[PDB]
């Protein structure tokens, strides 16, 4: 058959990877030097580590990848025992690699490991690091126990620029060869919102349906993120405008009260503009509401007294 | 091949397991030594308390091969050492997984076995892959054929000589029934053979006896309940004792109960026994309760005499304990307790 | 007897067997059961990815009656679980029981099974359920593509499923070669903590009655091709209790991925089909040429 | 018998055809099928909508009349926890197709009733065995689904019935 | 391939990278723990990750257990004088014939031996797994027994904890 377009089109080599020029520049300069040290990558979903550790790995270990990379991930048996066990056993192994070439350990969403296995993780960082490095690839850098961070150096991967993830679109896009128009990929990369691997599926979603990627035909499958529209609703100077909000673009969308109210939240805490005293209240009313809907009673009216109380605390 | 050995008997493949299986109870690796005329299997708890060793003599197994010289890949376990004679002797020395081996070595309950090969191939005509891994090639007895690489990591030898400066104090301080002027002999050849070299401070003990009267003992001793072991000796009688103290808590609550079981043996049941002029010694007793159960798996008929000897000096001071088959010497070193 | 089905037997080490054949599939989980003129088989499936069928035909019984007329079979679904405790607790005083009967009236009656001594019967009735949407005939062997086809002996088998379970084996591979001058070559390959080990069949016509590769279309023999099929060790493992009591083991593997075991011990036959996975690592195809060659 | 059945259950789409108000995702998702190009899938929306039916519908339309042999169904009233994840759902979607039939169809109703540590587990075992399986989340609630499982899918909104 | 921290680390008690007043009470602690009848059994350490707790111990270590060794009677191991002032628990061993819970209990029953000719320092830094409850709960009783003690002779113990917070896990 024929793959999605966010496996088949995955880098294969860290020259390909957009974004955080700087860090992957630096995994460039380890690749080819060859001293790869104990690393922490994190980041949020959907920007290129799982691929940066992947890549970086296969250009440091050449042929002696098979042998040389033990990868385990969330979906596999990572308890104490593991640790005891296979990875002990992997750093125990004898492997000729040429000068500066070390085994690698991928741990893959080491975010999720258990603090029995983190724990037992020091002892062999600790013996085995002279033949084994370890890569843990994670979305909160804080998950991993501090006696682990000590060993490691940290890599943040901040969220993708419009312009890497216009380039990268575009390159699959000559690759496939797929008729479009600027507005219809400004459209998918104002919706992806900084996450390339959505921004394929989008591209691929809207390929598949008409073909032409415009913007009108972007929006037909793809829907702004929510999160703009619960900030315009909440940012509304006028209690009908922001009623208006919540039935046309939320309410009749299909959009749950759960949702909306868990979004306002998340919004509401990075509300620059507003003081702090109306941002502690629209915190507290949010709050109750939540609580209200939680009990059963999830109903348009709840939301809308809300919006309410907001904008009389904005008054 | 850089080293091959093969094993038919299956009174030798018995104790080639027991062998196995007792050192990977000691330690979590056992060391593999090869050189021109025997194989050392050893092992060294983490608290350096106690040290196992089983040598197989080349005799011992069917073929033996050994070519240093071809080593190419895990040079770093190839070591030379330099004889008293003016000799040099090559050695390859590596680590391997104790429970792994002993599982591989296990003779399954319904199959048994013809042969049990164990050979390393470091060689210049070598695959990456299969460098630095045993290969354990086991035939059954329906032509069904078992093949296994467990890795392994190659070491440095270090030899202990506590064995060899025992038996020469032991030679100095007591050196009449023949059979004492033959273990007299033997030591000496076995000092001379080896590769190395009035006061209290020269006090020795030494001790033979029928290791059965002492297994019969322990069979029921339970050391997770009895973890000390207590020898002591006069020209009388000589007593055994497994034992545990007892602790007491804030209000002298009972934290540990206190036990003790005792089994006493005249002295001319024993063997042998030269005293240094009521000896006590105090050691723990797990390690030599697996240690006293490789040299029966054998049961040789021919010279069959299940015999332990036992050198002890000072409390404080190692515990040395020897056992002995056709082609098998079994070492067993122990620390002592230091008080009085 | 008046009932639908009624079949009656002396032999209570048939039953007991078929039990502990399919605990391997599950302790508490559904238990197929058909019936039908011929006879009557247990069927149990795992994870859409492995089955077992287990047939108990008519002279395995020393009375049997099939009186349906509207339909030639009859299926229904029971609950493992519940048999192996009621089985557990009755066959206690294995000694004294003489005879035991199965029983089945039709869809919404319960599932009848009586264990009569010489002056006590107990009878017990297992509650039906509906069968679930997935079709027990899916997974099957496709008879006209036969990669290849093997006959060994049960013992050596079984042993070498022991000695696999042993080691904690994770991953198998069945491995079958064929040459000139009648030399043949069936190994297991097994991945796990050890590494990556070998168990070879000899080529002798007294474990190993044959063996031969059919070039995926069951008819043309070639010489030279090996075929690798790829297993998860939880799967294949379900065959050792089988084993246990088979006498002959016939392997049939096909092009798409499936490999059937048909177990022979008048008699208890089995049946276990199970999928391979999609495909092998490069790391482990390096591993089985190596051991291979 | 299906004159027995509640309206609820009597009526429900057997073809994606009978499936109405959704016209933009029957529309996306026949033409995937007829490209054969299916990619993970997130099917979110309020009650009573067509969810269910319309994943239900694609499968028979995939696979024909003996849809149920390779497809994988997982809803809230059977257990999934991590433990599921890690066996079951591994192992199915780690094995051939039945017939060499293509890709394998795993649906996930009511995912947002999932712990968070299974969606975690669920995000390698979607992103390597792509090429053989696809996956299917339904949901009402988007909040209860990790980040990490929402970049993974391509989302579909089924709105309120027009 | 050398990490800088290994590279670079202390080769004696000065360079070490400690607060003088600590380095003082500890090393007081430590030499009066070693005396023929000492009050303190255990010396516990506790601090946040990488402040040199390790690092001292075994530093002052290679000090105190030379000066402090009874000469061997012409006894020991091997020819070399078996420099292994420090024995340290290890978390990851597993042996054939000892259930995982046991294993602590098993090197303390070890430990009390390194007296005298033999003496050397006890070191607790790799803990056995004290999230199982059950394991936790034999630890402790372990530590009480040897605090409560009735043999003449003990070496050295220290224990060595590097407190962490445990992130919220699924
Ligand atoms: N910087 C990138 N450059 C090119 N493609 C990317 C990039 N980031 C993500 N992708 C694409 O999206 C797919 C997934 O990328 P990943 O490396 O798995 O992202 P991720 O950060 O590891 O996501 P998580 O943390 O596992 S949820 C890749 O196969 C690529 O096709
Ligand atoms: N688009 C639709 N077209 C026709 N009938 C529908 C449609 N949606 C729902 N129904 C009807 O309502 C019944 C339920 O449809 P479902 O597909 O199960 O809705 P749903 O979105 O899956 O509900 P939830 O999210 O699980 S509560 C169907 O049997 C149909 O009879
Ligand atoms: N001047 C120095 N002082 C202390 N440590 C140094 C120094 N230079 C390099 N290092 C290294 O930094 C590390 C010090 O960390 P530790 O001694 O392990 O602290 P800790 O209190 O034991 O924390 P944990 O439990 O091991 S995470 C050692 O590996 C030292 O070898
Ligand atoms: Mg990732
Ligand atoms: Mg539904
Ligand atoms: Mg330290």
């Amino acid at each position: 058959l024929q793959l999605p377009w966010v496996e088949k089109y995955r880098p294969q080599v860290l020259s390909d990877i957009v974004g955080n020029k700087e860090t992957i520049d630096r995994l460039q300069q380890i690749a080819k030097d060859g001293n790869m040290p104990h690393m922490i990558i994190s980041g949020m979903p959907g920007i290129g580590k799982t691929t940066s550790v992947h890549c970086l790995a296969h250009e440091l270990l050449g042929r002696s990848y098979a042998d040389g990379v033990l990868e385990l991930n969330a979906s596999d048996d990572r308890g104490i025992d593991v640790v005891r066990n296979q990875i002990k056993h992997f750093a125990q192994k004898k492997l000729h690699l040429p000068p500066g070439k070390h085994k690698i350990v991928i741990l893959d969403e080491a975010d999720s490991m258990t603090a029995g296995a983190q724990q037992a993780l020091r002892r062999t960082m600790e013996l085995y690091s002279n033949s084994t490095r370890f890569a843990f690839a994670c979305n909160q850098s804080n998950k991993i126990i501090e006696p682990l961070q000590s060993r490691c150096a940290i890599l943040r991967y901040s969220k993708l620029s419009d312009e890497d993830v216009l380039k990268r679109l575009l390159q699959i896009i000559k690759l496939e060869d797929v008729k479009y128009t600027n507005d219809g990929l400004e459209a998918i990369i104002f919706t992806a919102e900084g996450d390339m691997r959505q921004a394929i599926n989008n591209l691929q979603s809207t390929v598949a349906g008409h073909g032409l990627v415009n913007a009108d035909n972007v929006f037909k499958i793809v829907d702004s993120p929510h999160p703009l529209i619960v900030k315009k609703m909440l940012l509304a100077s006028n209690l009908e405008d922001s009623i208006q909000i919540l039935r046309t673009d939320l309410w009749k969308k299909g959009y749950s009260s759960i949702d909306i109210v868990t979004t306002s939240f998340r919004v509401t805490k990075n509300l620059a503009q507003v003081k702090e005293s109306v941002r502690l209240e629209m915190i507290k009313e949010i709050g109750l509401t939540h609580m209200r809907i939680l009990e059963g009673v999830g109903t348009y009216l709840q939301l809308a007294s809300m919006l309410a109380k907001i904008h009389k605390l904005n008054n | 091949m850089s080293f091959k050995a093969t094993i038919t008997e299956s009174g030798k493949q018995n104790i080639w397991f027991r062998a196995i299986y007792v050192l990977s109870t000691i330690q979590d690796d056992i060391k593999i030594t090869v050189t021109t005329n025997e194989l050392i299997a050893w092992s060294m708890n983490e608290t350096d308390t106690t040290l196992c060793q089983v040598r197989f003599q080349k005799s011992f197994f069917e073929e033996y091969e050994f070519k240093p010289h071809e080593i190419v890949f895990g040079e770093n376990g190839v070591q030379v050492i330099e004889d008293t004679y003016g000799n040099s002797h090559k050695l390859y020395s590596f680590r391997v997984n104790g429970r792994h081996l002993t599982t591989i070595s296990r003779k399954p309950d319904g199959d048994g076995i013809k042969s049990f090969t164990i050979a390393v191939n470091n060689t210049s005509t070598c695959p990456e892959s299969l460098a630095n891994r045993l290969i354990v090639v086991i035939e059954m007895d329906s032509l069904i054929v078992k093949e296994y690489c467990p890795q392994f990591q190659p070491i440095k030898y270090d030899p202990i000589i506590i064995n060899l400066k025992y038996k020469r104090r032991f030679l100095d301080v007591f050196g009449l029934d023949p059979k004492l002027l033959d273990v007299f002999t033997n030591t000496e050849r076995e000092l001379t053979s080896a590769l190395f070299n009035l006061t209290a401070a020269d006090e020795i003990n030494y001790i033979c006896c029928n290791s059965t009267l002492l297994k019969n003992f322990l069979d029921n001793c339970n050391v997770n309940v009895t973890d000390e072991v207590k020898l002591e000796i006069n020209v009388h009688r000589l007593s055994i004792t497994a034992f545990t103290k007892a602790v007491y808590g804030k209000n002298n609550d009972l934290l540990r109960n206190a036990l003790s079981m005792s089994n006493t043996i005249s002295t001319l049941d024993l063997e042998h026994y030269c005293l240094f002029t009521m000896k006590s010694i105090i050691f723990k007793l797990k390690d030599f309760k697996n240690f006293i159960t490789i040299g029966p798996s054998w049961k040789t008929t021919q010279d069959g005499n299940d015999n332990i000897s036992l050198w002890f000096c000072h409390p404080g001071d190692p515990i040395l304990m020897q056992m002995q088959k056709p082609g098998v010497k079994l070492e067993l070193v122990e620390v002592t307790d230091s008080n009085i | 007897l008046a009932n639908k089905f009624s079949a009656s037997t002396v032999h209570l080490e048939h039953i007991t067997t078929a039990l502990s054949c399919l605990t391997p599939f599950g302790s508490k989980d559904d238990v197929l059961i058909f019936i039908d003129a011929d006879g009557l088989s247990f069927v149990r499936e795992n994870n859409h990815v492995i089955k077992i069928q287990l047939l108990l035909s008519r002279e395995l019984f020393m009375s049997y009656s099939y009186r349906n007329e509207t339909e030639d079979h009859m299926k229904l679904c029971v609950k493992i679980n519940h048999i192996l405790d009621s089985v557990s607790v009755m066959n206690r005083n294995s000694d004294d029981i003489v005879e035991c009967t199965l029983s089945y009236d039709g869809h919404g009656s319960p599932f009848v099974l009586i264990f009569e001594d010489s002056f006590i019967s107990e009878r017990v009735e297992y509650s039906t359920y509906l069968i679930k949407d997935f079709d027990t005939n899916g997974l099957e062997l496709d008879r006209e593509r036969i990669s290849f086809e093997a006959i060994i002996k049960g013992e050596a088998l079984h042993s070498a499923l022991k000695d696999l379970k042993e080691i904690g084996c994770k991953e198998c591979y069945v491995y079958a070669k064929t040459e000139a001058n009648d030399e043949n070559v069936f190994a297991l390959i097994s991945k796990s903590q050890l590494g990556f080990s070998k168990i070879k069949l000899p080529s002798n016509r007294s474990i190993l009655e044959k063996l031969q590769v059919f070039d995926g279309d069951s008819t043309t023999v070639i010489d030279g091709f090996a075929v690798i099929g790829f297993f998860d060790f939880t799967s294949f493992d379900k065959i050792r209790k089988s084993t246990k009591i088979a006498s002959k083991v016939l392997f049939r593997m096909d092009v798409h991925g499936v490999l059937s075991v048909n177990i022979l011990s008048p008699g208890i036959v089995i049946e276990v089909c199970m999928l391979e996975k999609e495909s092998i690592d490069e790391a482990a195809q390096t591993e089985i040429e190596l051991l291979m060659e | 018998s299906k004159e027995n059945l509640p309206w609820v259950e009597k009526y429900r789409p057997e073809t994606l055809d009978e499936v109405y108000g959704q016209n933009e995702v029957i529309t996306t998702v026949r033409k995937f099928v007829d490209e054969g190009k299916l990619p993970h899938l997130l099917f979110y929306g309020p009650p009573g909508t067509g969810k269910t039916s319309t994943i239900v519908a694609l499968a028979r339309e995939i696979y024909g009349k003996n849809y149920s042999n390779m497809v994988l169904e997982l809803n809230a009233s059977d257990d999934r926890g991590i433990d599921v994840v890690r066996n079951q759902i591994k192992d199915f979607a780690s094995t051939r197709q039945i017939f060499s039939k293509g890709f394998k169809l795993i649906i996930l109703d009511e995912a947002d009733a999932m712990t968070n540590a299974a969606q975690n587990a669920l995000r390698r075992v979607i992103e390597r065995y792509t090429k053989n399986t696809r996956f299917c989340v339904l949901a009402n609630y988007a909040h209860k689904l990790t980040p990490a499982l929402l970049s993974r899918c391509t989302r579909f909104r089924f709105q309120p019935l027009p | 391939g050398e990490q800088w921290y290994e590279k670079f680390k202390p080769n004696c008690l000065e360079q070490v990278a400690i607060h003088k007043r600590k380095l003082k009470d500890v090393q007081e602690a430590l030499d009066a723990m070693f005396l023929p009848n000492a009050k303190h059994r255990i010396l516990l350490l506790s601090g946040p990750s990488g402040c040199s707790k390790s690092t001292v111990i075994k530093e002052l270590s290679k000090i105190l257990v030379p000066k402090y060794r009874q000469n061997s009677n012409g006894t020991s191991f091997r020819s070399t004088p078996n420099e292994h002032k420090v024995t340290e628990f290890r978390g990851d061993c597993i042996v054939n014939d000892l259930p995982q819970m046991e294993s602590f209990s098993e090197f303390l029953k070890g430990a009390r031996y390194l007296v005298m000719s033999n003496l050397s320092l006890i070191l607790i830094e790799d803990l056995p797994n004290v999230f199982h409850i059950d394991t936790r709960r034999r630890f402790q009783q372990l530590i009480l027994q040897w605090l409560y003690s009735s043999e003449p002779l003990l070496p050295p113990l220290v224990i060595c904890i590097t407190e962490c917070e445990i992130p919220e896990n699924d």
